Parts: C-alpha cells; sequence; structure tokens
RNA sequence: AAACUUUCAACAACGGAUCUCUUGGUUCUCGCAUCGAUGAAGAACGCAGCGAAAUGCGAUACGUAAUGUGAAUUGCAGAAUUCCGUGAAUCAUCGAAUCUUUGAACGCACAUUGCGCCCCUUGGUAUUCCAGGGGGCAUGCCUGUUUGAGCGUCAUUU
RNA sequence: CGUGGAGGUCAGUGACGAAGCCUAGACCGUAAGGUCGGGUCGAACGGCCUCUAGUGCAGAUCUUGGUGGUAGUAGCAAAUAUUCAAAUGAGAACUUUGAAGACUGAAGUGGGGAAAGGUUCCACGUCAACAGCAGUUGGACGUGGGUUAGUCGAUCCUAAGAGAUGGGGAAGCUCCGUUUCAAAGGCCUGAUUUUAUGCAGGCCACCAUCGAAAGGGAAUCCGGUUAAGAUUCCGGAACCUGG
RNA sequence: AUAUUGGCGAGAGACCGAUAGCGAACAAGUACAGUGAUGGAAAGAUGAAAAGAACUUUGAAAAGAGAGUGAAAAAGUACGUGAAAUUGUUGAAAGGGAAGGGCAUUUGAUCAGACA
C-alpha cells in the first residue's frame, strides 16, 4: 500500500463520509428565489433601499 | 441507495451443496432461501450503484468558450460550411445574410414567416417540417418523442416583437447579439448555422 | 322519491320526528318484503332518506343550541371552533400583539421612516 | 373451541363470511380484472392462527 | 410551446390524467364539433357532447350514419346512437360505441343552461 | 317457519346490541303481542337470533303473515 | 425424539390476539404484546426494524382523520357555510 | 430392410426469450408548514338490490348535509319523475353532521362483548329491588372556589 | 467490431408492412461482424459525424426461470379378508341395498369429552382439481339449513404468582415496593316532615386489582321431539336467588 | 441568509423498462412461513371493437368436426410477437464397443455469378 515515487497522499475517507455528501445541485436555484427574494424585499419597503 | 439490500440475508457458509451467496431467510414463500445483494443475484443491488455525486458539468476555460464561439460565428459565413450543414442555401443571395431592422418590429408569426420566405429562408425552413419523425429511442417515452433539423438562427439586436413573431415556426431559433451561445452556432458540433442578422446586431457584433 | 332536505326544514320539530317513524315502518316492512322479491333497491332509497330526516332534525337542534350560547366565554367544546389542537393554544392576537409600556413609547418616537435616496 | 370466547366466534364468523368463490357478476362489469377468489381459505390447508 | 409554469408536457403525467379523469371531467373531454350549419348558426365551434342530441358520424365505417344519442357512456369514453348498432350472429342487437370527436352534431337538445352555455362561449342561438 | 306453525314462535333476526329483556318489549311494541318467554343466540354469521314464544292468546302463524310473510 | 414425536404436543398458545393491534403477539404471561408493545404507553418500534416500522406507520391505515387535515389547512380552516350563485 | 439412435428441415408441441409497449419506479429541482384529551396514528367488527377483495364509509355505514356543475349511473336489475330544473351523477367541491368496538385511552377490568358507582327519566303496585332511554366518575400539574387539618402560629373572648 | 441512451445530419426506412424471431438459400470481411432473399410478424426503426455508459459471457458448488437423460423406472408389499347378487349410473374391483365371510373383543375400531381446530356438523346439488388405482363416493366442489339455558360452564373466590397506588431508585425507556414511612374509606340508621338529604350517635380500619371452562361454589329431573340442537326446545313435575 | 432519504403541493431527467425499476406497474407489505421478534414472494399486454363463436353434427361430458365473427382465429378469455433447451409427426441420411473435428476428394442434394 506503499509504492513508486508518489507523493504522500491525505485523503481523509475513513468515516462514512457518502453519508455527508453535498451536491449544490440546487444552486442555479437558490440563486433564481435569492433574486426573487429581493425582489419581493424591494417591493414591500416601499421606497427605501435594500 | 437501499436497494437489493432490504434483505436479512445471511449465506449458509460452505457445506450445504450450494454456492455461497447470501440467502433470504425463513420459509414458505419462495423468496426464501434465495441468492441476495449479489449484483449477480436477482433482486440484487447492482454493481457500483450509480451516485448523485459524479460529475456532471464541466468546467470549460471562459477564455476558450470565446475562442469556439467566435470561431463558430466565423462559420457561419462560409457558406459551404453551412451548406456542408444541412441548410439550404444555394438560393440565398449573399452571406452573411443581413436583414433589415425592420424585422424586430414583426409582431406575428405569419408576418414575420414571410419575411424569412422572401429573403431566402424559404427551401431551409421546409426542411424541417418534412424532417418530423418519431424519436427511435426509448427516449420517444422519456418526453423527447419527436425529432427534426435546425431551422435557421435570426440574430437581433433588440427584442421589438420578433422573438416572439418567430417561436412557433418549426426550428427557428433567434437570439440577441450580446448573448450568442455556441450551441446554436454550431448545433451538434458542426460549424455554420444558416444566420439571418438583423442589420442592427451585424453592426453591434463588431 | 327520497325526501328533500330544504323541505325537511321547513317541517316542525315534531312532524319531522314523526316522518322519521314512518320511515322506519315503511323501511321495516320493506325488509319483509326483501326476501321474497329477488331484488329490492327500493330499499336503498328510504335507508337514504331516514338519514336525511336524521339529520335536518341534529341539524337544527344544534342551531337551537349554538345561538342560545353565541357570545360569551364557554360554550360547549364540540361547537367551539375544531382548527387544530396547536392552532387552539396559540397567543390569541391581542395578547401577542401586546407591547411593553417603554416600548410603545419608542415606537411611537422613533418609527421606520420611509426614506428614499436618488435625491 | 367447544366453549370459545365471543372474540374468537366472531373472528371464526367473519372468516365464514370471507369464505365464498368470486360473485360471478363482477367477472362482467367494465375493465373487471378479478378472475377469481385470490385470498380464499380451506380449513384444513392453512389454519388461520386464531 | 407551453409556457406557463402550471402546465405540463409530461406524457405520463397526461395518460394517468386521461384515465382517470372524473365523470365530470370526462364530459368536457367528451366533446364533439358543431356542423357547419350548425356552428354558423350558433357561431359556436363545438360542445360536450349531451345525451338527446342529433348526431352525424364522418369517420370510420359507420360514416354518414345518424341518430339520436342514446346515452353518454362516459365511463367507456364513448357514445352511443339510438340507430348505429351490431346484430350479432344469434340475431341480438348490439350498440355500436362513438366516439363524439367523430360526430357531429346537427340538433342539440336545448336546456335553460344549454342556452347559456353557449350564450358564455359568446355564441348566439337561433 | 316450521316453530311459526307448529310452536306458535316468531324468529327475528335481532340486533347483536340487545339483551333479552329489549327484544321482548320491542317485539311487544311493534306487534301488538304479549311474548311468553324469549330464547336468544348468536348465529354462525355473527347475527342473534330470537326465538319469540308468544302467550297462548296469539297466533303467532296468524301473527307472521300480518307482518306479511309466507 | 426432540423431533416430531415432541411436535405433537404443540397445542397451548404462548401469544393471544392483541387488542392494540390485533397480531396473536399478545404474550399471555407477560401481558404485553410483542409488536406494539401494549399496554406499554407507548408504541413499539425500533430503528433498526425500518421494514418493521414501514410495515405500520401513518399511512399504512385509514388515517380517517388526518385525511382530511391538508385539505381543511388549504382553505385555511374556513368555518361556516357555503353560500349560492346561479345556472 | 424395419425398429432404435443420431443429424438437418417443415408443420405441430413445450416453454416464455426477444421486439415493441408503460396510469409504475428512480433521481433532481421549486413551492408550502397543517396530527392528537375538540380523542391522533394504529386495531377489530361491520355497512351495497344483487361483493369475496382493493377503495370507501360507520347502525344517518361504497354514504347524510351543504356548494359548484348541468344529465347521468351502467355488469344486471331499478327509479322512473331527475331534465327550460332548489336538479342526474360510483361527478366535482366541501365550510355541516353521523362516526360501531377500540387505541395515549380516562369508572374498574379484559385470553371476559366481564363487573361497579352517581344524576335525569320511563315502566313494573317502588327514595331502597328489577328493566328500558339519556347524561356522568382516570392521572400529574397550574390558577382560582369551597370545605378543612396542625399548641406552626397571632390576636380576641370573659 | 457489436449494444442502450444523447447532439447533429441523410427533408433516411415503414401499415403497399418498422422491429423481432425462423431459414445444412445468397453475398462482403482474416475476424469481431455486416448485407440480401424467403417465411412468420404487426409499429415503429436505421446510416454517417460526434457524445455517453448499469456496453459484449460458457464456466464463478454463479442468480431466477425453464428443460432433459435417468424412466413408464424405484416403487405404490406394516396394521389377518374378503365374497355373490340387485340397484344406480355414460361408466361400478371401490357408491347404495341385501346375502355371506370376518374383525375390533369393552385396557374397543364402542359411547362421550379437555386442549387444538372452526363449520369439518346436516341436506340438496355435484366430479374440473384433490382423496400417490378408481370414483357415480368424501372431511372435496357448489348452494343452503343448523348451536335455544334463572338451575351446564363461564361470570364470583381465592392458589403459586401477576400487578396499579403515597412513595424510593434511574439520564431515561423504566426498576423497586404491595401495606409498603400515606391525612388512603363505607356502613347502618336516626336526624327530615322548609326539602330533599344537610348532620346527629356509633361503629369498621379491611388498605387496589388480575390470576382456576380439573381447586372452592345457590338451584332441574324424567319422558318425547330434530336432516342437523338439546340437563338449553316441547310435555310434566321441581328447586334456588332477589324482590 | 442555514438544514431537510419525513408530510402536502408542483415542474423536470442523455435514469429503469416487468429476472429491470422501490419488496410491490396487478385485491403487495398482499398470499404464504414462523410461538414470537420478524421474514416475505410470484403475478402486466385478445382485438379498433366481444364482434367472446348463433346454427348443425359426433360425444356422458370436456371437447372434436363443420359453420360463424374478425383486417387476422398463423389473435379463441390456454389469448401480441412467440427464441432456446426439450418434444411428436413427416421427409432425407448414416450407424460391427460412443459422437463430434481438420485437410482433401467421390457421390447425392442445393445454389450464386458470368455469358450474349
Ligand atoms: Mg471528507
Ligand atoms: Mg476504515
Ligand atoms: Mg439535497
Ligand atoms: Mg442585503
Ligand atoms: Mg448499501
Ligand atoms: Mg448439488
Ligand atoms: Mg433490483
Ligand atoms: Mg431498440
Ligand atoms: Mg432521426
Ligand atoms: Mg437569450
Ligand atoms: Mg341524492
Ligand atoms: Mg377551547
Ligand atoms: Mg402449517
Ligand atoms: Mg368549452
Ligand atoms: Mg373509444
Ligand atoms: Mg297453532
Ligand atoms: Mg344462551
Ligand atoms: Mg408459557
Ligand atoms: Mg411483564
Ligand atoms: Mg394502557
Ligand atoms: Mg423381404
Ligand atoms: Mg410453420
Ligand atoms: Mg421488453
Ligand atoms: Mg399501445
Ligand atoms: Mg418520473
Ligand atoms: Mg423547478
Ligand atoms: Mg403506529
Ligand atoms: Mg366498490
Ligand atoms: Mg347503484
Ligand atoms: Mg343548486
Ligand atoms: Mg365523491
Ligand atoms: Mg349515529
Ligand atoms: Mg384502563
Ligand atoms: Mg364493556
Ligand atoms: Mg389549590
Ligand atoms: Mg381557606
Ligand atoms: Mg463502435
Ligand atoms: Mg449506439
Ligand atoms: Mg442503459
Ligand atoms: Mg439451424
Ligand atoms: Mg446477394
Ligand atoms: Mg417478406
Ligand atoms: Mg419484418
Ligand atoms: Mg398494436
Ligand atoms: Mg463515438
Ligand atoms: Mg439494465
Ligand atoms: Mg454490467
Ligand atoms: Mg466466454
Ligand atoms: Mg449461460
Ligand atoms: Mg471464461
Ligand atoms: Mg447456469
Ligand atoms: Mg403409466
Ligand atoms: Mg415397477
Ligand atoms: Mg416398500
Ligand atoms: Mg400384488
Ligand atoms: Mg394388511
Ligand atoms: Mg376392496
Ligand atoms: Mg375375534
Ligand atoms: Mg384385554
Ligand atoms: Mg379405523
Ligand atoms: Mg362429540
Ligand atoms: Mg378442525
Ligand atoms: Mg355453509
Ligand atoms: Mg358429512
Ligand atoms: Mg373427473
Ligand atoms: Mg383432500
Ligand atoms: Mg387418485
Ligand atoms: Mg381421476
Ligand atoms: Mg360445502
Ligand atoms: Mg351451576
Ligand atoms: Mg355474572
Ligand atoms: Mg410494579
Ligand atoms: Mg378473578
Ligand atoms: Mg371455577
Ligand atoms: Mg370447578
Ligand atoms: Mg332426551
Ligand atoms: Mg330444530
Ligand atoms: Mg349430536
Ligand atoms: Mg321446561
Ligand atoms: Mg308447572
Ligand atoms: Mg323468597
Ligand atoms: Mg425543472
Ligand atoms: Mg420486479
Ligand atoms: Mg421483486
Ligand atoms: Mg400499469
Ligand atoms: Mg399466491
Ligand atoms: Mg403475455
Ligand atoms: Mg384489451
Ligand atoms: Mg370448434
Ligand atoms: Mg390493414
Ligand atoms: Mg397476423
Ligand atoms: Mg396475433
Ligand atoms: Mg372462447
Ligand atoms: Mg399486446
Ligand atoms: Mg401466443
Ligand atoms: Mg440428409
Ligand atoms: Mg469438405
Ligand atoms: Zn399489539
Amino acid at each position: 500500500a506503499i509504492s513508486k515515487n508518489l507523493p504522500i497522499l491525505k485523503n481523509h475517507f475513513r468515516k462514512h463520509w457518502q453519508e455527508r455528501v453535498k451536491v449544490h445541485f440546487d444552486q442555479a436555484g437558490k440563486k433564481v428565489s435569492r433574486r426573487n427574494a429581493r425582489a419581493t424585499r424591494a417591493a414591500k419597503i416601499a421606497p427605501r433601499p435594500l | 441507495e437501499k436497494a437489493g439490500h432490504q434483505t436479512s440475508a445471511e449465506s449458509w457458509g460452505t457445506g450445504r451443496a450450494v454456492a455461497r451467496i447470501p440467502r433470504v431467510g425463513g420459509g414458505g414463500t419462495g423468496r426464501s432461501g434465495q441468492g441476495a445483494f449479489g449484483n449477480m443475484c436477482r433482486g440484487g443491488r447492482m454493481f457500483a450503484p450509480t451516485k448523485t455525486w459524479r460529475k456532471w458539468n464541466v468546467k470549460v476555460n471562459h477564455n476558450e468558450k470565446r475562442y469556439a464561439t467566435a470561431s463558430a460565428i466565423a462559420a457561419t459565413a462560409v457558406a459551404s460550411l453551412v451548406l456542408a450543414r444541412g441548410h439550404r442555401v444555394e438560393k440565398i443571395p449573399e452571406i452573411p445574410l443581413v436583414v433589415s431592422t425592420d424585422l424586430e418590429s414583426i409582431q406575428k408569426t405569419k408576418e414575420a414567416v414571410a419575411a424569412l420566405k422572401a429573403v431566402g429562408a424559404h427551401s431551409d425552413l421546409l426542411k424541417v417540417l418534412k424532417s418530423k419523425k418519431l424519436r427511435a429511442g426509448k427516449g420517444k417515452y422519456r418526453n423527447r418523442r419527436w425529432t427534426q433539423r435546425r431551422g435557421p438562427l435570426v440574430v437581433y439586436a433588440e427584442d421589438n416583437g420578433i422573438v416572439k413573431a418567430l417561436r412557433n415556426v418549426p426550428g427557428v431559433e433567434t437570439a440577441n447579439v450580446a448573448s450568442l451561445n455556441l450551441l446554436q452556432l454550431a448545433p451538434g458540433a458542426h460549424l455554420g448555422r444558416f444566420v439571418i442578422w438583423t442589420e442592427a446586431a451585424f453592426t453591434k457584433l463588431d | 322519491a327520497g325526501v328533500k332536505a330544504y323541505e325537511l326544514r321547513t317541517k316542525s320539530k315534531e312532524q319531522l320526528a314523526s316522518q322519521l317513524v314512518d320511515l322506519k315502518k315503511e323501511l321495516a316492512e320493506l325488509k319483509v318484503q326483501k326476501l321474497s322479491r329477488p331484488s329490492l333497491p327500493k330499499i336503498k332509497t328510504v335507508r337514504k332518506s331516514i338519514a336525511c330526516v336524521l339529520t335536518v332534525i341534529n341539524e337544527q337542534q344544534r342551531e337551537a343550541v349554538r345561538q342560545l350560547y353565541k357570545g360569551k366565554k364557554y360554550q360547549p367544546k364540540d361547537l367551539r371552533a375544531k382548527k387544530t389542537r396547536a392552532l387552539r393554544r396559540a397567543l390569541t392576537k391581542f395578547e401577542a400583539s401586546q407591547v411593553t409600556e417603554k416600548q410603545r413609547k419608542k415606537q411611537i418616537a422613533f418609527p421606520q421612516r420611509k426614506y428614499a435616496i436618488k435625491a | 373451541a367447544a366453549q370459545k370466547s365471543f372474540r374468537i366466534k366472531q373472528k371464526m364468523a367473519k372468516a365464514k363470511k370471507q369464505n365464498r368463490p368470486l360473485p360471478q357478476w363482477i367477472r362482467l362489469r367494465t375493465n373487471n380484472t378479478i378472475r377469481y377468489n385470490a385470498k380464499r381459505r380451506n380449513w384444513r390447508r392453512t389454519k388461520m392462527n386464531i | 410551446a407551453k409556457q406557463s409554469l402550471d402546465v405540463s408536457s409530461d406524457r405520463r403525467k397526461a395518460r394517468k390524467a386521461y384515465f382517470t379523469a372524473p365523470s365530470s371531467q370526462r364530459r368536457v373531454l367528451l366533446s364533439a364539433p358543431l356542423s357547419k350549419e350548425l356552428r354558423a348558426q350558433y357561431g359556436i365551434k363545438a360542445l360536450p357532447i349531451r345525451r338527446d342530441d342529433e348526431v352525424l358520424v364522418v369517420r370510420g365505417s359507420k360514416k354518414g350514419q345518424e341518430g339520436k344519442i342514446s346515452s353518454v357512456y362516459r365511463l367507456k369514453f364513448a357514445v352511443q346512437v339510438d340507430k348505429v348498432t351490431k346484430e350479432k350472429v344469434n340475431g341480438a342487437s348490439v350498440p355500436i360505441n362513438l366516439h363524439p370527436s367523430k360526430l357531429v352534431i346537427t340538433k342539440l337538445h336545448l336546456d335553460k343552461d344549454r342556452k347559456a352555455l353557449i350564450q358564455r362561449k359568446g355564441g348566439k342561438l337561433e | 317457519m316450521k316453530k311459526v306453525e307448529d310452536g306458535n314462535i316468531l324468529v327475528f333476526q335481532v340486533s347483536m346490541k340487545a339483551n333479552k329483556y329489549q327484544i321482548k318489549k320491542a317485539v311487544k311494541e311493534l306487534y301488538e303481542v304479549d311474548v311468553l318467554k324469549v330464547n336468544t343466540l348468536v348465529r354462525p354469521n355473527g347475527t342473534k337470533k330470537a326465538y319469540v314464544r308468544l302467550t297462548a292468546d296469539y297466533d303467532a302463524l296468524d301473527i307472521a303473515n300480518r307482518i306479511g310473510y309466507i | 425424539g426432540k423431533g416430531t414425536p415432541s411436535f405433537g404436543k404443540r397445542h397451548n398458545k404462548s401469544h393471544t390476539l392483541c387488542n392494540r393491534c390485533g397480531r396473536r403477539s399478545f404474550h399471555v404471561q407477560k401481558k404485553t404484546c410483542s409488536s406494539c408493545g401494549y399496554p406499554a404507553a407507548k408504541t413499539r418500534s425500533y430503528n433498526w426494524g425500518a421494514k418493521a416500522k414501514r410495515r405500520h406507520t401513518t399511512g399504512t391505515g385509514r388515517m380517517r382523520y388526518l385525511k382530511h387535515v391538508s385539505r381543511r389547512f388549504k382553505n385555511g380552516f374556513q368555518t361556516g357555510s357555503a353560500s349560492k350563485a346561479s345556472a
């Protein structure tokens, strides 16, 4: 489990990491609603800025 | 992720004249005794069950997308490339096709189609339509049922009704110069779309 | 046929109690018949009829009680709104809108001002 | 049995009732799909575990 | 193409929604276009098919024939015409099931409501 | 029916919730009839049956085809 | 004769029917049901038994009441009656 | 030479691959915040003119009331008054009800359709016994009401 | 080279027949394979440039399913035994009736029950499967009918034991304790003659409850009756408990 | 602003395509095993339409043979296509203790092409 002239790695995957994977699939969606939210707020907040 | 794995199946170990895959517990049911978990077992679990954290998107160097999109734009002149690409343009006056900015203001399909005809797009439009076939795949029942060719792609500078006047005629796409997409400029990675540029749009290019 | 409800609701508290008995006599008899005829769906339309009357009877007795409580703490739990168990124990709008003596003074003195940049 | 509890009798009674063939007119209905009584049951073929 | 965020071109979603639609919805699905005569006469293109309407098959084998709708067989998504039938080998007769989109309405049965329906689609009536 | 001709007994399927008292009164009240004694039993389809013996003042058989069955 | 001849004396129930879950898992001498826990005020379950859990959760049954709560919610828990109209 | 065995084919068997289907599954994303002592989730038993399931319901039982729609339901029988209408429907909606025996489950029990107590009422010549109808009686804790206990302890009696 | 999906294209193939399967017919390739004809079939499908992977089977005592040879073979031989005739029926070694020969030999192959089963009971109908030959028969299939209680049991009582309660442990699911370090309750009648039940005596301090269809225990017998119930019906004659 | 393999409601996919996909596309957490905790299946497709085979005939019947329906019965509620192992019949051939295979040719059967 050691060979060749390779660098030594430190890949911390010995816990059940497959259980705590966050894939930001929702990246586009959260942008949208982020934008949407600001849009309501501007509305709501009358003429004040944001 | 939990599939194939919803069983308390133990192996029976050796000495029972039968191979050692885990087997369903208990009895009175015929499921019982059957090979479990294994990727080769009916009802098993697949080999290396697919994950969602697989990569799906790809990062291209921003500058290289541009190299491509630029390159791609340049091919939509080169009439032979356009020709090679499908795209009925033996009949069109000259390439790049520039068309009056009046286009952008047309708000009626019929009228828009009319224009497109007039400036030479007729035979390409008719090429879609004559081209609609049933997707050969299983794809045809995953919301991907029909098929057909790409029409002309109409670049404008200002949407004064045009993107809407065209949004219903088969295969015609529209694009604001300021965007311009590599996927539309070279569909399926073949260079040379039939582009009809409004003047307005053509001058903005530069 | 089949008795209509909006027709029941004009009959008296007891012109209704009677009609319920008549149906019961009928329905009873109908069942005596049921075991001679090979099929007796007419029976269905009189056991529905009974429901209807009973409904109307219980209906009007509730509207009776419901009113002679209307407007006072304490009316029978089953005329009280249903809502949700939690919804029921929610702070009332009043006891929730409640504002400290020193707070209202502050709210009065400096409230969020409508303002605008640009100019 | 012999001396049974009313609970068990009841259970036994409900069981008598469920023990008849498919009523043959279901077979006639539009889209009818049931060929026969699949959940049928015999006294000397399957004990009903009380 | 669809543009709303509340309509769905999902085939699977559609086929279920068809086959599992309630009696009420099947009524409207079982529409039947009005006759050229009737269209210009009420200014209406089509109508959910009533029972005792008067109709004309304009497709299929029973093309050309006419009669009164005897039942709207909603359960079967099918319409029956008193007059359009099969005679089995044993001479007993059987109603042939007709799709209202293959008929044309030639006289409406008319209600306060039916009139009202026509009025609502911006129609006009004789 | 034999009980009704020969035994002067009306036989009823009768509420499982109801006791010998209540069967007695209910019959009494529903049929003008007077009642001697009331044997009951639970059928094997889980419904209850009343063997209802009338006093010898009344002819149940007579009574039967007044209630309407025969 | 630990086999069949011993099997022949099997004729006394260890569990009867269980009131709360009707399961023939009510251990007579222990006077508790091995499925649901009755009479333990709480219903027996375990997180190592997900299949079991699934066999008995809300929804496996009639939801005689919860059925209607989402409709009721949808309408802001409206009280009173619907009025009238035309056609 | 036949039978037999073997091989190829044709037709016919067995069996259910393949191809084409898909009211299902999977995964992603978006929106939302609502179980229960006002008896939840769950259980048992029942309910249809003809049902054993599934689905629905609760002795008002594949349903009652209401509202929208505007003529069906349909396997057969049926109604027939339900059709220019306070009105069809195994429709939709749902704001009003009914909701057996149960279950945290609450009078006590429960391998029992087991056994009490209180109020109202009816019947039986009955404040006391029996029977029918209705309404009630768990636990911990909070605020309050009332009745109390303790030389814990104050004051007031003559 | 070959498969499933994706972008592009050939305005590709097709109900005048797509795909699939069959075919000691044809042709191309060293090969993976590709192409055609004919038959069967019935709704879709392919070439090329690219993209992509749950992408190629003879094996893993591989997984599921299907099938052989074995083989019309081993076998269907424990429990003494069968026989003649009629009737029925398409059909009778096997059903029914009669005759005969036997058996069990009251420590029963008799007459009842407890556990357990749950309708098998009974009648009518009836043989597709089932009863390792059969079947006209059946514990089968179909359709129906049938289980009657003041006295028989339960229900009451207590047994080993189980187990709430004031409490005491335990993070807690809960564990301990069963009269335990508890302010633990209900009875007889007077007081009422506003009025129904407040207060007048005095007791009584027992301190939950579950736990026996063989322990304890209030009381029914004979005769007759049913296709199938009977100390339960009917007949007659009793007895117990409450009032 | 953050989380969310649960619940209610929605739009999707270079996803799986009935031994796959969730265990369940079906009266599936069913039927069925187990004292119990628990275990836990198989199972979709006639046709556009039942038009689901009137009638005759042999039969105790099931059915067969005719007829009939239908675009088709080379779709008959054993139901689309209907491979393989394996089977029956028919046809052809070979066979002195296996069979199959390689190079070659005889013989039989079958066939492409190319000729003008
Ligand atoms: Mg990590
Ligand atoms: Mg490790
Ligand atoms: Mg996520
Ligand atoms: Mg900010
Ligand atoms: Mg795993
Ligand atoms: Mg082996
Ligand atoms: Mg799987
Ligand atoms: Mg394919
Ligand atoms: Mg294509
Ligand atoms: Mg754009
Ligand atoms: Mg109605
Ligand atoms: Mg309240
Ligand atoms: Mg068994
Ligand atoms: Mg319309
Ligand atoms: Mg149709
Ligand atoms: Mg007499
Ligand atoms: Mg009794
Ligand atoms: Mg034990
Ligand atoms: Mg215990
Ligand atoms: Mg409890
Ligand atoms: Mg010779
Ligand atoms: Mg053939
Ligand atoms: Mg397939
Ligand atoms: Mg199809
Ligand atoms: Mg999906
Ligand atoms: Mg979305
Ligand atoms: Mg639960
Ligand atoms: Mg139903
Ligand atoms: Mg009906
Ligand atoms: Mg109205
Ligand atoms: Mg509804
Ligand atoms: Mg009620
Ligand atoms: Mg309790
Ligand atoms: Mg009780
Ligand atoms: Mg207090
Ligand atoms: Mg005080
Ligand atoms: Mg390749
Ligand atoms: Mg491919
Ligand atoms: Mg794939
Ligand atoms: Mg071959
Ligand atoms: Mg060739
Ligand atoms: Mg061909
Ligand atoms: Mg073909
Ligand atoms: Mg087809
Ligand atoms: Mg490639
Ligand atoms: Mg796969
Ligand atoms: Mg693989
Ligand atoms: Mg290999
Ligand atoms: Mg293989
Ligand atoms: Mg190998
Ligand atoms: Mg193998
Ligand atoms: Mg043989
Ligand atoms: Mg032999
Ligand atoms: Mg032997
Ligand atoms: Mg012999
Ligand atoms: Mg012998
Ligand atoms: Mg013999
Ligand atoms: Mg002897
Ligand atoms: Mg002896
Ligand atoms: Mg014997
Ligand atoms: Mg006996
Ligand atoms: Mg038994
Ligand atoms: Mg029976
Ligand atoms: Mg018998
Ligand atoms: Mg037979
Ligand atoms: Mg048997
Ligand atoms: Mg046999
Ligand atoms: Mg036989
Ligand atoms: Mg029977
Ligand atoms: Mg006794
Ligand atoms: Mg008692
Ligand atoms: Mg304890
Ligand atoms: Mg006891
Ligand atoms: Mg005893
Ligand atoms: Mg005793
Ligand atoms: Mg006797
Ligand atoms: Mg009798
Ligand atoms: Mg007997
Ligand atoms: Mg007597
Ligand atoms: Mg006497
Ligand atoms: Mg006395
Ligand atoms: Mg989306
Ligand atoms: Mg599967
Ligand atoms: Mg499976
Ligand atoms: Mg499906
Ligand atoms: Mg099965
Ligand atoms: Mg099939
Ligand atoms: Mg079909
Ligand atoms: Mg034939
Ligand atoms: Mg055709
Ligand atoms: Mg064909
Ligand atoms: Mg076919
Ligand atoms: Mg047939
Ligand atoms: Mg098919
Ligand atoms: Mg076939
Ligand atoms: Mg040969
Ligand atoms: Mg050779
Ligand atoms: Zn339980």
